């Protein structure tokens, strides 16, 4: 007699100026072509980033980016297979450069995404003026193409993404920022490659 | 072990151990807590695959309409990850506790923890091969510190820190 569930649309509560649905859509905009600028635009010192890996997929991108990435960095040896990765503010930039070529669809599909949202009190205020600021919890459960171009590796991902944004520093681009970015790769799905001919 | 992945890690076990056992998780959340209460903190922001649910019981109630020699629902537990978005949290708290505490001792934190894995419907208690129906869920956690708790040395993760907002999503 088991029953799931009910599954409900993504309620997105942002308020009355829909800031999390522009939020999103400038920031994967941004992350697919030149994600790097996203960096000096959203992200902070406070700012934290995680990758996590939900299953061991055969010959995943991600996973052997960022065994190399791990390999790589002098600061530690952990040992084959890794199933998250946590870097601070200063190895964000060098850590989104190694990640795979992703494309992820409009937000204009609903029937895409499932963004969950709302605000949340008793964040930090950088402005130190007050004790508590408010907070937006952003989470995204959604899909995108993934691919390495250096290998021939090119397939369907399904992952979940959570946002904390909050007031941002004086003197910074945007009157918010982001607190903490986490990312889980969930499946990689291999897919065939575009192809181009030209003459 | 970081002090924030033990919490987080001994958290998602008590709830996951709580939810899998057919007990309340209810006292997990900010709302049963009495200090808070009387600090005035809002009740807890729960959200059950996009609906809003406005107590704890509720979802703890729904959980068990979800249950209706195999095992009617179980949660596998793949993966999670934390964050700290406050290293100064002062809400609630007496004041013996932030002199006490400094933002470097890893007690007085706000964390954002997400939690990611697998739900299999009608399956055997230990088999992940056979099952009527298989969901992937993905909760996302906001934690907040229990000054109750982390007076008395003994220690329940359970406890140690509250739900202050919940987000489950399953499909």
């Amino acid at each position: 007699m088991p029953t799931p569930l009910p599954q409900l649309p993504s309620n997105v509560r942002d308020g009355e100026n829909n800031v999390a649905s522009t939020f999103l859509q400038a920031f994967f905009q941004l992350w697919d072509h030149d994600r790097l600028t996203l960096i000096p635009q959203f992200y902070d010192s406070e700012t934290t980033f995680s990758v996590v890996f939900a299953t061991d997929s055969p010959q995943d991108p991600a996973s052997s980016s960022c065994s190399k990435f791990s390999r790589n960095l002098n600061i530690l040896s952990p040992p084959s297979t890794l199933q998250r990765l946590f870097v601070g503010s200063n190895l964000i930039a060098d850590l989104w450069k190694v990640l795979p070529a992703t494309r992820h669809p409009s937000l204009d599909q609903t029937s895409q995404w499932l963004i969950d949202c709302h605000t949340f009190p008793h964040l930090a205020d950088p402005t130190g003026m007050a004790p508590y600021a408010m907070g937006l919890m952003i989470n995204v459960n959604g899909q995108c193409e993934e691919a390495d171009i250096s290998q021939n590796l090119y397939g369907t991902r399904t992952f979940s993404r959570c946002f904390i944004l909050g007031p941002s520093k004086p003197g910074a681009p945007h009157p918010y920022r982001v607190l903490s970015d986490q990312l889980t790769l969930h499946t990689w799905k291999p897919q065939p490659a575009p192809q181009v001919g030209t003459v | 072990m970081l002090s924030r992945r033990y919490a987080a890690k001994s958290f998602v076990e008590w709830y996951y151990r709580q939810i899998n056992e057919n007990k309340p998780v209810a006292s997990g959340y900010v709302n049963n807590n009495a200090t808070y209460t009387k600090a005035g903190h809002p009740p807890a922001d729960i959200t059950i695959n996009g609906r809003v649910v406005a107590t704890p019981e509720e979802w703890d109630t729904m959980l068990k309409e979800q249950r209706a020699g195999r095992k009617p629902v179980r949660y596998d537990v793949d993966c999670f990850d934390v964050h700290v978005i406050n290293a100064d949290y002062r809400f609630a708290a007496p004041q013996r506790m932030i002199e006490q505490h400094a933002p470097t001792d890893g007690v007085r934190m706000m964390m954002a923890l997400t939690v990611s894995g697998s739900v299999y419907f009608g399956a055997s208690p230990r088999s992940t091969d056979d099952y009527v129906i298989k969901q992937h869920f993905n909760d996302v956690f906001i934690l907040v510190p229990n000054w109750d708790v982390l007076e008395k040395p003994g220690a329940r993760s359970a406890r140690k820190y509250l739900i202050a907002s919940h987000k489950y999503r399953a499909y």
